[PDB]
RNA sequence: UAUCUGGUUGAUCCUGCCAGUAGUCAUAUGCUUGUCUCAAAGAUUAAGCCAUGCAUGUCUAAGUAUAAGCAAUUUAUACAGUGAAACUGCGAAUGGCUCAUUAAAUCAGUUAUCGUUUAUUUGAUAGUUCCUUUACUACAUGGAUAUCUGUGGUAAUUCUAGAG
RNA sequence: UUCAUAAUAACUUUUCGAAUCGCAUGGCCUUGUGCUGGCGAUGGUUCAUUCAAAUUUCUGCCCUAUCAACUUUCGAUGGUAGGAUAGUGGCCUACCAUGGUUUCAACGGGUAACGGGGAAUAAGGGUUCGAUUCCGGAGAGGGAGCCUGAGAAACGGCUACCACAUCCAAGGAAGGCAGCAGGCGCGCAAAUUACCCAAUCCUAAUUCAGGGAGGUAGUGACAAUAAAUAACGAUACAGGGCCCA
């Protein structure tokens, strides 16, 4: 009724942020930005929680206006930042630099990355568009738009931004047999590399992933995304290299490290 | 008695406030309670602190007495202190004077009457003044 | 508002209220381990009943089912931290029977009374309750607090408590005010 | 803890229902209430009535400052430091409250917009403006309105006429 | 896809294409105070993007036949054309067609009907309640109509009528506590004209200003949690097994 929504409430907010249900009533709505609400990640969720740099929002906002906080270029002066996937975090004090990928279980782990892989970001192919005057342009996952292509840069392929500019290095195509990434859903941050394409008449579309330890589960194209060739990974993994492990094996694990 | 044995657990050394964000850890056997002064005048040998830029905040006595956590931030300059640290504690500390204002009511009846009314003041006097006289 | 602040009812009412040889047992379990109220007796048999749900639970799903395998051997590893549960006794069949009186038992009311300290349940209850028993170094007053096999050593008076160290206590410092003028 | 007991008879089996019993994150209420952590609270009846007070305003290095306002000392002649006040710019369509409507409507899940608008944030983005196109077009920058100063009118109020 | 886009022909009371701000203040020379040049904020059309927004498809709703046909005057159903709309369409209007829904409950009538998530309830299967912490939706006396704006048919925005009622010097004026407390009234039935923006968070030109949003307490036997109201003492007569009666 009436128009947009200003506020969010901490309980209807995402699950994989984790934020505390009791302290608070209201949780950080993400502004308007690159990804969307569901898939992004805000900062003041991820500076004060996640790494526990600061212990209030008076203190995230005092760590962001000073202008130490870059996120992808930029610095980004509000607090209510998107930071979907993929997406680049560097922070100039002691050069803590991050990338915010999901974790086997669904959050954003606070993975710890240098300068050297911390240059460049990986985007999905959302649309490609002949613009005005006759000029293909190509749009990143994260809303982002880079004009004039690789003429051969399809749909659910992925591409490199180095960030410092709006242009591409080097994509990866969208080939069956090609290391890649789940976003969403009840499979969320294993990786795989794609057994079989369903193609498909009229919406969703389906293609069977296949793990190292051999468990097939099959996902729509949206939550796709792909990062190189079967063996090597564009992009560092976080720890326990993202598989999905079993239950029986997490108690194991447990069982296993009692060490002080 | 007791000396009071002081360690620090989860230490962050923090660069984006050069504060070091850690928590407390007071042993107290026989003493009534740390006094929170005390705590920040012995914290100086501790990492080479002043007076001015040790803050602590928390310090809940835990159940049967002696144990007793906290949380602690140690600045790097009283300047450093002076810019990012809530005044209220900073007060508490005795740093930063009591900020005075007056009440929440006042103030918003003082705005009230803002809304109530349009110019400087001077217009509205000179009006008083004429309705004083007729 | 605020929302997630859920409140647990804890314990189950019998049916049936004059059900006479029920009363009995109870009574008699609270007279074995000193309770002031019937609800403590009730408390931990609905706890013991909502074991004995989930053990109903896992045992319907068949014999090495992922379920069993994870959730049976959980709740069996719970009980042998609690204790309980005998270390040959790790089968699920044996949390379906556990009787009533093994959590009556391994709780500080009685696991004070087990090694001695008190020479009688009240009494332990009156001394659990003043504050002189630590689990290690942190002081308990609370009876129905059930000692965990790890801490079953280290159950001792306090740091800061009579007849366990530290400082002579009311009745005493009269007597020496007394001695004094005379 | 898949449970029942009392009551039709002179006694008996039923059919039955009535009692009791147990719970309420369901009210009210009755006397009694030493504690601790937690904390619902004008929904039900009348979306009935409402006195007063208060719940949306806002400024940075950076849209306007000749407040006839402080400040001034070490930075201040076009201003340079804050800074009320008023315009311009946003925001007041969020939140909060309530359940009278409303029965394939809402709503739930579910598609779709190849059937559309989208301030804002994020990216990208107008080499091409002129008009017979050498006597030409301020681009090394073109014209009047409101804050306050005064005259007020009025039984009054987020009314305000006139002049500069 | 008649998509995006390109290209031609034009067209437009020709939409826009920066007559702005602060901190910086260097490069070279033809020495003009020249041409240059580094960030940073605002602003601006296009296209994406998110926050969205309307619509939308399928499937599912509580009672009643003491509700058997219903809708078509004043669109019911469909076609065709326009109009209107941000866009689709009976969404309007013109004109033709006579359909459409129903006994697999249409249409009526009720409700002590806001819809879910859910809640209570201890086999299984259900019952009954969801006004209420989250999400939707509705409304801001009652109906209506608009204005500004990206975004309302707003309600701490206006406009009128209806009803209830304030202040007056009677000519006129402001109204809307289903925001918070507070009062009246009703009733079985419900709290302080308390304090603070610190936390949570949104809003602003913006770290700084604000927010009875929010939190903190007062009241509080709503329910739930946890547990004190004694603890052992030496005795003085009898137990209960017994060295033997
Ligand atoms: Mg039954
Ligand atoms: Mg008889
Ligand atoms: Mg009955
Ligand atoms: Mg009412
Ligand atoms: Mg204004
Ligand atoms: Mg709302
Ligand atoms: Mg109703
Ligand atoms: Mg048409
Ligand atoms: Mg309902
Ligand atoms: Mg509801
Ligand atoms: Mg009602
Ligand atoms: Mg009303
Ligand atoms: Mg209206
Ligand atoms: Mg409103
Ligand atoms: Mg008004
Ligand atoms: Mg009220
Ligand atoms: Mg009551
Ligand atoms: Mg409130
Ligand atoms: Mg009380």
């Amino acid at each position: 009724a009436r128009g947009p929504k200003k506020h969010l409430k901490r309980l209807a907010a995402p699950h994989h942020w984790m934020l505390d249900k009791l302290s608070g009533c209201y949780a950080p709505r993400p502004s308007a930005g690159p990804h969307k609400l569901r898939e992004s990640l805000p900062l003041i969720v991820f500076l004060r929680n996640r790494l526990k740099y600061a212990l209030n929002g008076r203190e995230v906002k005092a760590i962001l206006m000073q202008r130490h906080v870059k996120v992808d270029g930029k610095v980004r002066t509000d607090t209510t930042f998107p930071a979907g996937f993929m997406d680049v975090i560097t922070l100039e004090a002691t050069n803590e630099n991050f990338r915010l990928v999901y974790d086997v279980k669904g959050r954003f782990a606070v993975h710890r990355i240098t300068d050297e892989e911390a240059s460049y970001k990986l985007a999905k192919v959302k649309k490609v568009q002949l613009g005005k005057k006759g000029i293909p342009y190509v749009v990143t996952h994260d809303g982002r738009t880079i004009r004039y292509p690789d003429p051969n840069i399809k749909v659910n392929d992925t591409v490199k931004v180095d960030l410092a500019t709006g242009t591409i290095t080097d994509f990866i195509k969208f080939d069956t047999g090609k290391l890649v990434y789940v976003t969403g859903g009840r499979n969320l941050g294993r990786v795989g590399t794609i057994v079989h394409r369903e193609r498909h008449e009229g919406g969703f579309d389906l293609v069977h992933i296949k793990d190292s330890l051999e468990n097939t589960f099959v996902t729509r194209l949206n939550n796709v995304f792909v990062i190189g060739e079967p063996g090597r990974p564009w992009i560092s993994l976080p720890k326990g290299k993202g598989i999905k492990l079993t239950i029986s094996e997490e108690r194991d694990r447990r069982r296993a490290q009692h060490g002080l | 008695s007791d000396a009071i044995t002081i360690r620090t657990r989860k230490v962050i050394s923090n660069p984006l406030l050069a504060r070091k964000q850690f928590v407390v850890d007071v042993l107290h056997p026989n003493r009534a309670n740390v006094s929170k002064d005390e705590l920040r005048e012995k914290l100086a040998e501790a990492y080479k602190a002043e007076k001015d830029a040790v803050s602590v905040f928390g310090f809940r006595t835990q159940y049967g007495g002696g144990k007793s956590t906290g949380f602690g931030l140690v600045y790097n300059s009283v300047a450093d202190a002076k810019k990012f640290e809530p005044a209220y504690r900073l007060v508490r500390y005795g740093l930063a004077e009591k900020v005075e204002k007056a009440s929440r009511q006042q103030r918003k009846q003082r705005k009230n009457r803002g809304k109530k009314i349009f110019g400087t003041g001077k217009s509205i006097a000179k009006k008083a003044a004429r309705r004083n006289a007729d | 508002p605020r929302a997630p602040r859920t409140y647990s009812k804890t314990y189950s009412t019998p049916k049936r209220p004059y059900e006479s040889a029920r009363l009995d047992a109870e009574l008699k379990l609270a007279g074995e381990y000193g309770l002031k109220n019937k609800r403590e007796i009730y408390r931990i048999s609905f706890q013991l009943s909502k074991i004995r749900r989930a053990a109903r639970d896992l045992l319907t799903r068949d014999e090495k089912d992922p379920k069993r395998l994870f959730e049976g051997n959980a709740l069996i590893r719970r009980l042998v931290r609690i204790g309980v549960l005998s270390e040959d006794k790790k089968k699920l069949d044996y949390v379906l029977a556990l009787k009533v009186e093994d959590f009556l038992e391994r709780r500080l009311q009685t696991q004070v009374y087990k090694l001695g300290l008190a020479k009688s349940v009240h009494h332990a209850r009156v001394l659990i309750s003043q504050r002189h028993i630590a689990v290690g170094k942190q002081i308990v007053n609370i009876p129905s607090f059930m000692v965990r096999l790890e801490s079953e050593k280290h159950i001792d008076f306090a740091r800061t408590s009579p007849f366990g160290g530290a400082r002579p206590g009311r009745v005493a410092r009269k007597r020496a005010a007394a001695a004094g003028g005379e």
